[PDB]
Parts: C-alpha cells; structure tokens; sequence
C-alpha cells in the first residue's frame, strides 16, 4: 500500500507524467505521508532517527531530519518553509504545475484559489470526466488525518499528559518566544510534521529530564522554518550533491598510510541534525 | 510447537569431583548387572503394551 | 479475600504446589500497582485487584509479570491475610 | 541433578501441565548421547523444537 | 613493531600470568603512543577521526577522541586527567603496580618518582637480583620515550612554528584562565595527548574561517581535565554461552508488525557520542 500524498499525484491530461515518484519510503508508515524523495525535492532535508534505550534492549524512539543548504545561502536561500503570506513568492507556484498549486492551495486554505480553479475546470474536459474526484479523494484523506491531528495530537494534547516547548532555553536568544507563540498559526498537520522531525533540547521525564545537547541548531521563524544557527556565524555544511572558483587551501600533507591507519576508528559523522525545544510527558 | 528450545550455544556440566566420587561411593552396592534385566523387560513389555 | 469470610463449601481440595502454573509468558511484560514479591527465585507476586468494584482481593501469580518499579513489602499487610498466606506457602 | 530438581523425577512425567522440564531433560540426553560418541564439545543446527504426542490417536 | 608506552610494563613477582593487553595500536603507528586498552583502564576515553570533508578525495580527516564518563559521576569521577596536584590522591597508587607508579610520577615529572621508589626497593629481592637491571632498563627505555616526545628545545626532534589555543572565551566572560598555564607545566607529551584528542569549536584558515559546533563540549580545571561543561546540567552520557534454565515458550510463527523498526533502520541512525571540542585553532601562510 502507498500512502505518501505525492504518490497520491495523478495527471488530468495526457502530457505529463511525474517519471521521477516517490521513494519507497511513501509504501512504508511513518505517519509522514512524505517520501523522502520529495522532501529533498521541495525542502531539503533528509529523515533520521535515535534510539534511546529505557535502560534495556527496550526503547523509545524518535525520528529527526537533517537540512541539506550550505553555508555561503542567506535569506530566501536559507528559507526551508515558508509562511502562508509568502509560500506564493518562495515557491513560484504557477512554474509548478496546477496539481502541485491546488494542494498548496489546500494546505494554506486558500479557498480564494480553490474557488479559481474550479472555475477553471468548469469548461475542462477533465472536470467532464470529474477527474476533480481525485482532489475530492486526496482531500478525504488529508481531512481524516486533521479529524485525527489538528483537534488532536497538540490540541489533545492540551490535556497535561504532554507539553513541548519550541522556545528557546538561553533567554538571551531573543529570537525565540513569540516564534513558539506563532507555531499555534500553523496547521497541525504541519506542526505534527515539525515536531516529530525535530528534536527536544530537553525532555522532561518526571523520572529525570535529559538533555540531549548542549545548545540548539535551529530557531524559530517569523515566516517560516529556515536553516539557522540561534547566533554566530552558520556550522559548516557537508556539503554534498562555468569558471568560477573552487579554491580551497589543503593542507599539504601526501601522506596516506595514515588514513589505513585510522580507517579502524570512529568516523564521525558529520550531519546537521534538528535540535531544539523543551519536551515533556507525564511519568 | 509446544516449545522454543532457544537452541543456541549450551551445554551443561558440573566439576565438583569430591562431590561426584561422594555419590559413586553411594551408589557402590547396587548390583546393577543384575537388576537393569528388569528395566529391559520393562522396556520389551513396554514394546506390546504399546498397543491393544 | 481482602477482608470477607467464605460460606457454603462442601468440600475442599487439597491445595498443591502444582497447581499454580509459572506461565512462561513473554519477554515484554509490565504491571502496576502496588507487587508484593512472594518469591524473587520462584517469580511469584501478589497484586491488589478488586471484582465488580467492591470485592477487594489480593491475586497470587507466578510468573514473568514484571511490574513497576514500586515494590512493596509484605511485612505491610494485614495479619489476616498473611496468617492464611503462612499456612497456604506450606513451607513443609 | 544440576537442573533445579525441587521435585523427583516420577513427578515430572506424571504431571502433564509441563513440556519444558521435559524438552530440557531430552535435549540434555541427546547431547550427553552425542559426546559420549564425540569425545569433543557439540553445538548443532541451533534450531530444534519438541511437540508431545499427548493422546492415544497421536 | 611495539610502540604502546605501556606495553613496555612487566614487573618482577612470582606471577607468571602477566596480562598486557595492549591492542593491534602498538604495531599501528599515529602518535598515540599508547593502546586504546590504557586509554579505558585509566581515561575512560575512545579514539576516533573527524572525517575532515574536503571537495577534493585529499579529505585530510583528522584525529579525535571521546568520553565516556557517566551522567551519575561527580567531582573527582568527572576529573578526567588530574593534575601532579590531584592524581595522587585521585589513583590508588599502592593498589596500581609499582612500575605503573613510577611511570605515572616520571610522566609529571616529579622529583618524589626518585625521592620514594628508587631508594625503597633496597631491601626487596628483586632489587638485589638481575632483575634490577630490567626494572632500570625499563626505566631508560621510558625516559628515552619521554625525551622523544620533548618538545622544548630545538635540540630535538621538535622544532619551529606551533598555533594552537584553547580557553576560548567563556559565555559569562570571565577574564582569561589559566589552562594555558597547566598546559605548559604538563609534560609535552601530555601537550601532544591534548593535540590528539582537542577539536576546535572553530578552525580559522588562513583568511577563513569555519565553525563546526554551537557550543563547547569540555572545560579545564587547575586540578586536571573536567568532564563537564560551564551550562546548564550535564549531557545524558550514552550508555555502554554454558546451558541455562531460561529456554523460551513457544510463540506465534510469525515475524508480525516490523514495519517501523524496518523503516528506522532503513533510516540513518544518530551516533549518540560525545565528541571532545575545546579551543580555538588557526592558520597562516
Ligand atoms: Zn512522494
Ligand atoms: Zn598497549
């Protein structure tokens, strides 16, 4: 079975195809309802997750992306998500094609658009074969999962059981706060996305709060979610896939052995993983 | 099944010598060569038993 | 029983070790509530349960049936019950 | 008389609630069997499992 | 062949099961000098490589390594490497070998290594027998090791330029710090071990620089290397065949919901480590 809503794409008319689907990660569960492909094709990060033993071969589990931009990009560039005011220059959407523009449209509620593209379709030979169904479905869908997230998940979460806080720990960090205010703008879907793809700085477990890092990654936005420090200038990306320059300074050491030497030992990795917010749950 | 014999590597032994010879002194007497005949008989019985 | 007095046997079996099957069970098992452990060797408990919400009673297991953390001591109960556990362990 | 013997063997086979006793002390027997033609430490297909044939029209 | 330091250790006794473990790293060769073995007995610490990424396949990693210390140990047991004031006390040098002892106060150089040992062991056996002569062998021979090490004139195996910093500016500011200090008093070698194991929160090229945490992971203590850091709580410490009884019931035949373990598996999982940045490094042509 498949499930990422992208894979749900279909085609009014007989030009295009989308001959580059969804991974395979759409047939798994994750509750995501994103393949990975697409979530690099449209935002730039890639999934993860971290075992945490509760002190046996039993575990709690949690699932974090990495981003994927560099150091040198700055504003817009830096951008991963925007905010329903400018999802429409961020992205172009008239250069994606109509069904990519509808579904944005559905996730912003745009019902201005809804209403102009159904107007649209009214003379089309694919509302003839009320193709429109297909939106209809993708909609019955996307509905279902808000009668079971958006009421639910945080907002049942109301409840004391669980609380996160996406706010800033470091006071200091002004940029934090009224970000985490805002974060109630957003569909829950969307804020179910972020939260199970970014991690606590904290848990509290009434047990013992842990912290799992030092100091975040990443902030809270005005707009939408972007690539960035709290302060100080942008960690170094690992960074990975016309004249211009590609110096960079090596050192000048030929020698190899070294390396077989080292091959034995741990090789960090070198990702940029999300961290940030206070999370808790009752016992 | 009835079972899962976890059937990795085990094998059972015990060392204690003075322990072992302790019991061999204890089961010294027993004419055995004699008596087994009973537990084959047993055991050929056993054999008809088996069915009616 | 918690506190209440059986009537109305006519006759009684003789209580037998074999009786209380050590079920096997699964490596996952969780429990709460207070545990008061009858045997660490013999993985037996005792938990509280209540039938139809009025009839306290203590049920005997044997078992995996791992627990909360929570432990309770049996030197906490009441001398009923625990002069008729002392007889019924028949450590004999 | 390693294995936790807090009951005679006639015990064992006369109550029938139980088939791990059981498949333990079989699986022992083969193994002893097996050294005393192997003088040499034995571990097979780790994977082996026992059913009782606990009725006459088995 | 061997290089381990401490695979030189064997002692005059009636034993005759000495232990040295010391690891494939003795006839490895990177400048540790010493096997992963004696890293844990009595560092609690791991090597490693930063895979220093490059554009070019001459990615040029470099060394590192890592604790491994408990989020429950306190004071003393977050000491990771005392100073000649504290170790000591720290180590229970009558319970460690007497060699090791000797090893351990040459390596702070102290003058008490000569003071105690070399005069006490006159009335043993072992000082009156051929056996002397190994002990003050080994002895030549860990001193020759030592001076290989020495860095401090030129000459020596050392020489020119070194650029390296630490006691990088603490949030709260407070003015400067003697880690330095401690950095010169401890044994070269000491230096180097530090050289080793220390990342830089930001490395500044030769007019450019980049950074590669948010935050420092270490501090320095006067009395030695502090597991902890100058914030907030501790960091969670990521955690560490005959017959028996304990032989399964039998379960459903079925493998059943494996979807989401499959998934987070076929997803990259996090190496949950602790890697050691303190200080600060540069360059110039
Ligand atoms: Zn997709
Ligand atoms: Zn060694």
């Amino acid at each position: 079975v498949n499930r990422c809503i992208f894979a749900s794409i279909v085609s009014f008319d007989a030009c295009i195809t989308y001959k580059s689907p969804c991974s395979p990660d759409a047939y798994h569960d994750d509750g995501w309802f994103i393949c990975n492909n697409h979530l690099i094709k449209r935002f730039k990060m890639s999934k993860m997750v971290l075992p945490i033993f509760d002190e046996d071969d039993n575990q709690f589990k949690m699932t974090i992306a990495r981003h994927l931009v560099g150091n040198k990009e700055r504003g817009i560039k830096r951008i991963l998500i925007p905010s329903a005011t400018n999802y429409q220059d961020v992205f172009n959407l008239n250069s994606m094609m109509q069904a990519e523009q509808l579904i944005f449209h559905l996730i912003y509620n745009n019902e201005n658009a809804v209403n102009t593209i159904c107007d649209n379709l009214k003379y089309t030979e694919g509302f003839t074969s009320n193709t429109q169904r297909v939106i209809h479905s993708v909609y019955a869908t996307t509905k279902s999962i808000l009668d079971t997230t958006n009421p639910n998940t945080f907002c049942s979460r109301v409840s004391r059981d669980e609380l996160r806080f996406f706010d800033v720990t470091n006071a200091r960090a002004l940029r934090g706060g009224a970000g985490d205010q805002l974060f109630n703008n957003y569909s829950g879907f969307l804020q179910n996305l972020i939260r199970r793809a970014v991690a606590p700085e904290y848990l509290q477990i009434d047990t013992e709060e842990l912290r799992f890092r030092n100091c975040a990654t990443c902030i809270i936005d005005e707009t939408g979610l972007v690539a960035s420090v709290p302060d100080g200038p942008e960690l170094y990306n690992p960074i990975r896939s016309r004249l211009q320059i590609r110096n960079v300074l090596k050192f000048e050491g030929d020698t190899r052995e070294l390396d077989r030497t080292l091959s034995g030992y741990e090789e960090y990795p070198t990702y940029v993983p999300l961290f940030l917010g206070y999370q808790i749950i009752n016992s | 099944p009835q079972q899962y014999i976890n059937s990795g590597t085990e094998i059972p032994f015990c060392d204690d010598a003075e322990f072992l010879n302790r019991l061999l002194k204890h089961i010294d007497p027993y004419p055995l060569s004699r008596m087994y005949y009973n537990a084959a008989n047993t055991m050929f019985y056993t054999t008809m038993e088996n069915y009616a | 029983l918690a506190v209440n007095r059986l009537f109305g046997a006519t006759e009684t079996i003789d209580f037998h070790p074999n009786l209380l099957v050590y079920r096997q069970s699964s490596p996952p098992v969780r429990l709460t509530g207070d545990v008061y452990v009858v045997d660490k060797n013999e993985k037996v408990f005792l938990v509280k349960h209540v039938f139809s919400n009025t009839v306290p009673a203590y049920l005997l297991i044997r078992g995996d049936y791992e627990s909360s953390s929570d432990l309770k001591s049996l030197r906490d109960l009441n001398p009923w019950v625990q002069n008729t556990l002392l007889k019924l362990l028949i450590p004999d | 008389s390693t294995l936790e013997m807090t009951q005679p063997l006639l015990e064992i086979f006369r109550n029938k609630a139980d088939t791990r006793q059981i498949a333990a002390v079989v699986f022992s027997t083969l193994a002893f069997i097996h050294n005393r033609f192997h003088p040499l430490v034995t571990n097979f297909t780790n994977k082996m499992e026992f059913v009782v044939t606990e009725t006459n029209d088995t």
